[PDB]
């Protein structure tokens, strides 16, 4: 019944996770070195959770999943994996090897069914297996009830979600980040709990973020170039890097996952819908999809977070490739350091003594006996943009009690137009919520293409030698 | 010293925190005090120097010392900050402490009674003397030669880990000029310094060795500090207290240097040219010094054997002045913890102590009176690790702890003009800046362990220094049971009763009020006859500070209601009578500058002048 | 629980089914201050106390010292014979995590640089050598249970003679045995030595005294007369289980010995006929390893016959000792005088007599490193032998508490039997009181004297009854 | 490379005075020198010495710099392949590295490498004199991360070099906190 995660035992995450898990035991229990061991804890305990509530003998849709990670499962699995990735073919050549040193060796795990799935569907491409397949979610032609989705980034949501409704779908998950910073259209940020950092493809060449390089100069007074430019503004293109492995996203994509509280899909058949969180962690959540066929109730396109951290979004002065430049970044705060912050907020500021008071807030020394330790709450290298952050918030607040207007109308007069007043700093304190507009009608989904085989004769050979075996 | 020193300056504040205006106890709230910061200025300086020149009667001259030494404090500051850059920190939000206070006391009208001639002053105060010591009255015959006498005979002492350079053991003595006293006490000269006298003071004799650091030590020291904190204090501050250090902070040492005087910010003005930092100053480097005065008790003592000698050592100047800011925080946590019948003398005045005891102490009473002087701290090695868990508990800074550690283990010490080493082992007497703090730890330690649960259930409780009252306790065998694990000699205990046998605490006697009924402390007036009796040293122009304290002093000996009960007080404690006349005859000297003259004489001149 | 008191007698009752070990109760020393039945035994409870905590964590950390009061149960016994027996089980079970503290602290942090314990080294759980070995996981001494960590040896680790007597509190009898406990008095060797090596009978065991004194009755009967007597020892006849039961014992320097042993000690055997205690109550006792006072032993005895004849032994030096340790009633008859001796600084060279063996335990360390040539070995612990030759080392005159004026470590200045004495005490002392005026009473009576309490102490073991 | 007693430098540079592998000789100094040809340029070379102990390697840039592959790419000949690399181990300074490779031709590239600090990475220009003439190169190298985090609140205003200086002096020596045991154990090599 303990569950065992690949955490140091002096790892001050372990806390946050028996937190966010209740009803389990975690006992830490290290064999590798790996430098991103935060993020596969959280997947790991994720997946024991969802199996723990679905009713057994109940056949499962699992879209873009590594065959290998479901072998040992007792439930039922179907597995649908397209060709379209450049490290596929290792998966499945890893998938192929595990199973056949599997056999005759354990008892009762359908090791024999599994070895003939993966043949036949390797004499015909186009035939359907109950185990395995190589089709793609608007293709797989597999009847089911429920869909596990697990880190994807690369699927239409409302498009994805209603051809598995087709098929008799009532139940729905998804594991992955937050939607929230790229809901607000940031430039950069990061997540300092987990060690990942995202940033957009014009501001590689910086040189004080969390993702970047450059190189030394001594500066000259003078350089032309063929594009003006003279706008800055983000693109669609984003890079993300959790620990040492890059990864190219899109915004589209990305924010089509911010489903609203209600929504209705109408086609040939009609549904409505839910979301839900159920679990949040730093930066992690967990959404729970229920869908039913008719047309009920009415909705109202608004999407709601409830923040239990803080959440900082400033603006900073940095120069790209010798010019400088002004973007926003945003980041999380641990909730401790922040109520502590109250008192002096009061007052205006400036960013040095910010900078002096946080660290010695963060930094402290632990004695064992004889044994000397420096512990620290959170990671030093955002402490300079954040203290910048509360120097802006607390000056804007203060100019808000002088200019007091009077109660119930708008001061609007030489010509009838009203000013805007600047902001550079939008802070979000803990037990706070925040609400955005989105949209929750959905019409066309008709996107209609041809199925081609995504696969070549030395891998098909390759694979057929590996599973020739008289076991 | 503690109350009142012989020149009026005391130990103690002038200030009153403790007082309310109404008839019951109310509890308050602890604030804290704003420090104005200094400030440079050379221009005001450069025209105010120049206009001092062209016309000064009496307050152009004050101009400027008041401007030259509030530059030289903003030095101070600017160049104390930059050494300190490893250690120095921010402000973190402070932990709220609450107070209790009490009403006024009142006291009973007094009246001036003294004489006319002060000629008759000296002979009544000379035959009271003859009466009750009469050994004491016919030891002076001659001049003042124990200079002389004391270089006739040889040098007897009884050294340990010392070195000294023989060639340089010479005691000639130097030219000699002072007063001729008229009170026939024989008060000693201070002596002169000599390589004689360093070698006779240091003779004594504590190599003494234990477990330094090992388990039984420990285990010593832990439940030292459970019976302390079960019996002595309560349970709402240990857990906020730990979650917050104390560290070196910029407000911290502003306050300190702003506090100090005149002459005393410019020797450690002249100390700051070669500033090293703070982890290169030693921590167990002393130097010696001799400049004291003798301490003489009324009695027959002092004309048969000769007074030691005293001596202080010095710790490193830089090392006070890095780290004297911290004392005031931790009196502040201390009497945060304490039980509200349980008072330390820290932080109050002399009103607000009788205000304090002024409806608890009632003729029939027993108080017992301990003092822990006669007690050997350097023998067992416990004492040192008792007071190191009390100040970890109390939020000490890690870094910090070493430093003050280093300076309770292996010391030297070091003479100067002689060049005279000695080395020590654990020691508790110092010169560093927390001795009286410890000393008050481990006072009420030991009280607490010894008593035990009789402590707890008490109507008042004073501890300072090595001195202790404690009200409503008596002498029984579980506590001599108790204390004899070791030895039997520990502590001094005193029973005494109000109005019987009057308590003693702090040269002083507590007496309690006729008219008014409520108790008050006054001073010790045989200490005062007999310190009257001291030559003073020719060029001295202290003849006056010394007027004003006797006057107060006179005051509140005349109060009406206390007169009978000042005279039994005394009898009771040195078996002596007539001391009403003696009280009388002080406050005739106390009435004018030249009545004060009659106490001297004639200037007498030893070993000077090639004629 | 309840504690019944019938008729002045106290028995106690075992009903808590609490940590007993035997048939000793386990109790906490604040539940017996808080008892006026227990009123009998509370300077025990105060001293047990002031070695309770809770531990300490931080720079100075410790762990948790819990003490705890033994006491029989199940037996009506006299009030009296509760308080001894109650101290004698209490001290074992506080002497044996005292150690185990002491080793478990030694392998969680650093061992002390300039000390003795490099002797305990960190040793892998494979290679074992060490027949019993004190493991860290469960902080006991164990054989070969496969340690996990690294295991501990030391000096102490390789006997667990700390841990050989947890277990002998299963079988230690709580009932006192009632028989005529007589005594022979006086400086040992004389007679009562005699009475168990010239008339001793068939059944008797030669169990008392240390090893040594064991063997030399064994061979000293064997060599003059014979009877075929064996040989254990007091350490193997408590711990181990007993036998057959002796007819008649005749335990000798039992008076070292603590009372509420011998009480357990005779019950364990329960003798046939008389049980005779000798070897003189005038000397050291067992000490104690904690130094914690000793407030319960009490004394039992029957005759009251002394030897004053005082052997041949004393000499007029010690007519002080026969004035000041004595009352005065051990007029001796020993011829000889021997004006005193201080050794110089050049007197006789390490010789038979001036066999280094010192009196003074907290010196025994310091001997070896000033006096290391002349001789070796201890005789403070082994005292009242015929080994005729003493001589005790000295460092200082000054605040001597170990030895002084009527303590036991200077009563062995007239040595354990007949023979030589010696001191180097420093030419040249403070005080001369002891070597200037003896008391100038009966020096010597008769040489005839001496050959009549052999008989009549004989006769209060024989003839008296039996 | 402080941590394994290795120090590399270029071939222009050998006759540098206080870097890690240079050497030189006294000299007075006299006024003006003629040269032979133009100089005025001062760039990195394809030889590189370096020094490991007390034993000597030659290498050259073309070949270093060709080890630090990309994430993905793709070989093209005769046959076709897809390759990736991952760094598994990595310890203050030497990297273990794991590349896969599968035969056919399907995928996506981007062309960038990712490199994860777990220390901290330094370079500044520095200015020395190479056979008695003053010049200012660049130079590289590796911080404990327990020094750096340390520094965070002093580098809040401007400081003196020579103050900094002190500071990560007296750092260095107070991380041993011993002494007894440890003597004097420093965390940073001194030069
Ligand atoms: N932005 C993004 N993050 C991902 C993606 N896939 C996985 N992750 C996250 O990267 C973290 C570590 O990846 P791994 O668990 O090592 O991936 P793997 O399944 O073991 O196999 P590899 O991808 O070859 O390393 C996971 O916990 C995910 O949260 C992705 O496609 N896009
Ligand atoms: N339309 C799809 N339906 C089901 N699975 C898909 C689909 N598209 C991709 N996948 C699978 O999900 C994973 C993501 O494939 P993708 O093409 O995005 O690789 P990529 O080039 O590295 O881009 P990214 O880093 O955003 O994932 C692949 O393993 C793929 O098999
Ligand atoms: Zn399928």
């Amino acid at each position: 019944d303990p569950v065992y995660v690949d955490i140091d035992a002096d790892s001050a995450f372990l806390k946050a996770l028996q937190r966010a898990y209740p009803m389990f035991e975690v006992e830490p229990r290290q064999v590798t070195p790996n430098d991103a061991a935060n993020a596969r804890a959280f997947s790991h305990l994720a997946i024991k959770l969802i199996e723990q509530e679905i009713d057994p003998d109940s056949t499962i849709l699992d879209i873009g999943s590594a065959p290998a990670r479901r072998m040992m499962s007792d439930r039922k699995y179907h597995c649908v994996c397209p060709m379209r990735s450049a490290e596929d073919p290792e998966r499945l050549a890893n998938y192929a090897r595990k199973l056949a040193s599997a056999a005759g060796k354990v008892l009762d795990r359908n090791i024999s069914g599994k070895i003939g799935d993966l043949q036949a569907v390797m004499a015909v491409p186009d035939t359907e297996t109950p185990t395995f397949c190589l089709h793609t979610d608007v293709s797989c032609r597999q009847r089911a009830d429920v869909a596990i989705y697990q880190d994807v980034y690369a699927v239409h949501a409302p498009t994805s979600l209603y051809h598995q409704a087709i098929k008799g779908v009532r139940l729905a998950y998804w594991v992955g980040f937050d939607t929230t910073p790229f809901m607000y259209n940031a430039m950069a940020g990061a997540y300092p709990s987990y060690s990942t950092n995202w940033a957009d493809e014009q501001v590689l060449k910086a040189k004080n973020i969390g993702l970047c390089s450059t190189d030394l100069t001594e500066g000259r007074r003078g350089k032309l170039s063929i594009m003006r430019g003279k706008k800055l503004e983000p693109c669609d293109r984003v890079l993300f890097s959790v620990g040492s492995t890059l990864y190219p996203e899109s915004r589209k994509l990305l924010k089509s996952w911010h489903l609203p509280s209600v929504f209705h899909l109408k086609g040939k058949l009609s549904f409505t819908c839910r979301c839900d969180t159920v679990v949040s962690c730093e930066g992690y959540v967990v959404k729970r999809i229920t869908m039913s066929p008719g047309l009920y109730g009415k909705t109202t396109g608004y999407a709601v977070t409830h923040h239990a951290d803080g959440f900082l979004m400033c603006k900073t002065t940095d120069t790209v490739d010798g010019e400088r430049v002004s973007f926003s970044v945003c980041t999380y705060v641990p909730a401790t350091i922040c109520d502590q912050m109250t008192g002096i907020l009061a007052t205006e500021v400036t960013p040095e003594d910010a900078q002096k008071l946080l660290v010695g807030l963060n930094q402290r020394i632990v004695v064992n006996g004889r044994t000397q330790r420096n512990t620290n709450t959170m990671k030093n290298y955002m402490i300079p943009v954040v203290a910048q952050a509360f120097s802006k918030w607390a000056k804007e607040c203060r100019k808000d009690m002088e200019d007091e207007k009077l109660l119930g109308v708008r001061e609007r007069t030489c010509l009838w137009a009203f000013k805007k007043q600047k902001t550079h700093t939008v802070y979000k304190r803990p037990d706070t919520q925040s609400i955005q507009k989105v949209q929750a009608e959905f019409d066309s989904f008709v996107v209609p293409s041809l199925w081609s085989s995504g696969l070549s004769i030395p891998l098909r050979t390759r694979i057929k030698w590996l599973l020739s075996k008289v076991p | 010293y503690i109350f009142s020193s012989d020149t009026g300056q005391g130990h103690l504040q002038q200030k009153s925190v403790r007082q309310t205006t109404l008839p019951v106890n109310i509890v308050e709230e602890v604030h804290e005090e704003k420090c104005y910061p200094p400030k440079l200025d050379e221009i005001k300086e450069q025209l105010l120097l120049k206009r001092l020149q062209e016309s000064a009667s009496t307050a152009n001259r004050s101009r400027y010392q008041s401007r030259k030494v509030e530059n030289m404090k903003a030095m101070i500051i600017h160049r104390l900050k930059e050494g300190c850059r490893l250690y120095l920190a921010s402000d973190t939000p402070r932990v709220p402490s609450y107070r209790i206070t009490y009403p006024a006391p009142i006291y009973s009208p007094s009246i001036n009674i003294k004489l006319s001639n002060p000629e008759t002053a000296v002979a009544v105060c000379n035959e009271f003397l003859a009466r009750n010591y009469p050994t004491v009255a016919s030891y002076q015959v001659t001049d003042e030669y124990d200079a002389y006498l004391d270089m006739v005979d040889g040098s007897e002492s009884c050294l340990d880990r010392a070195t000294f350079n023989p060639s340089k053991l010479r005691s000639y003595p130097k030219q000699h000029s002072y007063h001729a006293p008229t009170i026939r006490s024989a008060v000693p000269s201070p002596f002169q310094n000599t390589l004689q006298n360093v070698l006779a003071a240091a003779t004594k004799r504590n190599c003494n060795v234990t477990q330094m650091r090992e388990l039984p030590t420990m285990d010593s020291a832990a439940f030292n500090v459970e019976c302390f904190k079960k019996y002595a204090c309560n349970q709402e501050y240990w857990r906020e207290f730990a979650s917050s250090p104390i560290r070196v902070t910029t407000e911290n040492l502003t306050t300190y240097v702003t506090k100090l005087k005149g002459p005393k910010a410019a020797a450690l003005f002249a100390k700051t040219h070669n500033l090293l930092p703070l982890q290169e100053v030693p921590m167990d480097r002393f130097t010696m010094d001799m400049k004291r005065d003798v301490k003489v008790t009324p009695g027959t003592k002092h004309t048969e054997e000769r007074p030691k000698v005293q001596v202080i050592q010095a710790a490193e100047p830089l090392a006070t002045a890095y780290l004297c800011g911290i004392h005031r925080e931790l009196v502040r946590r201390l009497n945060a913890v304490l039980l509200p019948n349980v008072h330390t003398l820290f932080d109050m005045s002399a009103e607000d102590f009788d205000a304090i005891i002024a409806t608890h102490f009632k003729p029939g009473d027993a108080v017992l009176e301990t003092d822990i002087a006669s007690f050997d701290k350097s023998q067992d090695d416990s004492l040192a690790l008792t007071a190191m868990m009390l100040l970890e508990d109390l939020g000490v800074d890690q870094p910090i702890l070493d430093l003050i550690e280093a300076a309770f283990g292996e010391i030297s010490s070091c003479h100067l003009p002689t060049g005279t080493r000695f080395k020590f082992g654990a020691m508790m007497k110092s010169g560093m800046f927390l001795t009286l703090f410890v000393n008050t730890l481990l006072n009420i330690t030991i009280a607490s362990r010894v008593l035990e649960e009789r402590l707890t259930t008490s109507a008042c409780a004073a501890f300072i220094g090595d001195d202790n009252i404690i009200h409503g306790v008596v002498s029984d065998a579980l506590m001599a049971a108790r204390c004899a694990t070791w030895m039997n000699m520990e502590v001094k205990i005193i029973d005494a009763v109000v109005s019987v046998k009057a308590p003693y605490f702090c040269g002083g006697f507590i007496l309690h009020d006729t008219v008014t009924g409520t108790a008050c402390r006054v001073a010790d007036p045989l200490k005062r006859l007999f310190k009257l009796g001291k030559p003073l040293a020719a060029g001295d122009e202290q003849d006056e500070d010394r007027r004003r304290a006797l006057a107060d002093e006179v005051t509140r000996w005349q109060r009406t209601g206390l007169v009978t009960e000042l005279e039994r007080a005394v009898y009771s404690r040195y078996e002596v009578q007539g001391i009403t006349a003696v009280i009388t005859s002080m406050a005739t000297f106390a009435s004018s500058k030249e009545n004060f003259k009659k106490l001297r004489g004639p200037v007498v001149t030893l070993y000077g002048g090639p004629k | 629980g309840i504690i019944e008191t019938p008729r002045g007698a106290i028995k106690v009752t075992a009903q808590p089914t609490d940590h007993v070990v035997g048939e000793y109760l386990v109790l906490s020393p604040q539940t017996v201050l808080r008892s006026q039945k227990l009123s009998l035994i509370h300077a025990l409870a105060e001293q047990v106390k002031t070695c309770t905590h809770s531990g300490r964590a931080g720079r100075y950390a410790v762990e948790a010292y819990d003490g705890r009061v033994l006491v029989p149960s199940g037996y009506a016994i006299s009030p009296e014979d509760f308080q001894s027996l109650s101290e004698s089980a209490t001290m074992v079970y506080n002497e044996r995590e005292f150690v185990n503290r002491k080793l478990h602290h030694i392998a969680m942090h650093g061992p002390a640089l300039n000390t003795d314990e490099e002797s305990y080294e960190l040793v892998r759980a494979e290679r074992t050598e060490h027949e019993y070995v004190y493991d860290v996981d469960q902080r006991r001494c164990c054989k070969k249970e496969e340690a996990a960590g690294l295991v501990l040896v030391g000096d102490l680790t390789n006997p667990p003679y700390h841990e050989f007597a947890y277990e002998g509190l299963k079988i230690r009898p709580a009932c006192p045995y009632k028989i005529a406990v007589i005594g022979v008095f006086g400086v040992p060797g004389s007679g009562k030595s005699a009475i168990i090596k010239n008339l001793v009978t068939r059944q008797d065991l030669v169990t008392s005294g240390k090893k040594e004194n064991c063997q030399e009755i064994t061979t000293d009967v064997m060599r003059q007369r014979g009877l075929e007597i064996s040989a254990r020892t007091v350490d193997s006849l408590l711990l181990n289980g007993c036998n057959r039961p002796v007819d008649v014992l005749y335990v000798d320097e039992a008076f070292a010995c603590h009372s509420g042993t011998l009480l357990a000690l005779i019950a364990l055997v329960r003798p046939r006929q008389k049980v005779v205690l000798c070897g003189d109550p005038k000397q050291c006792g067992f000490f104690n390893m904690m130094q914690m006072k000793v407030n319960y032993n009490h004394n039992i005895c029957t005759q009251v016959y002394h030897k004053s004849i005082s052997r041949r032994c004393t000499l007029p030096v010690t007519a002080i000792v026969s004035s000041l340790h004595y009352e005065g009633k051990m007029r001796t008859t020993n011829e000889y005088n021997k004006p005193i001796v201080v050794d110089t600084t050049g007197s006789t060279k390490p010789d038979p007599g001036d066999l280094v063996l010192t009196c003074f335990r907290g010196w025994v360390k310091q001997l070896q490193i000033d006096y290391r040539g002349h001789e070796v070995m201890t005789a403070a612990a082994s005292q009242g032998l015929t080994r005729k030759g003493v001589y005790a080392v000295r460092q200082k005159v000054n605040e001597n508490p170990l030895y002084a004026s009527t303590s036991e470590h200077v009563n062995v200045l007239l040595t354990r039997t007949e023979g030589k004495l010696v001191w180097k005490t420093l030419s040249g002392d403070p005080w001369i009181k002891t070597l200037q005026n003896p008391p100038k009473g009966n020096f010597k009576a008769t040489i005839k004297e001496w050959e009549v309490e052999h008989a009549s102490i004989m006769a209060g073991i024989c003839s008296h009854q039996m």
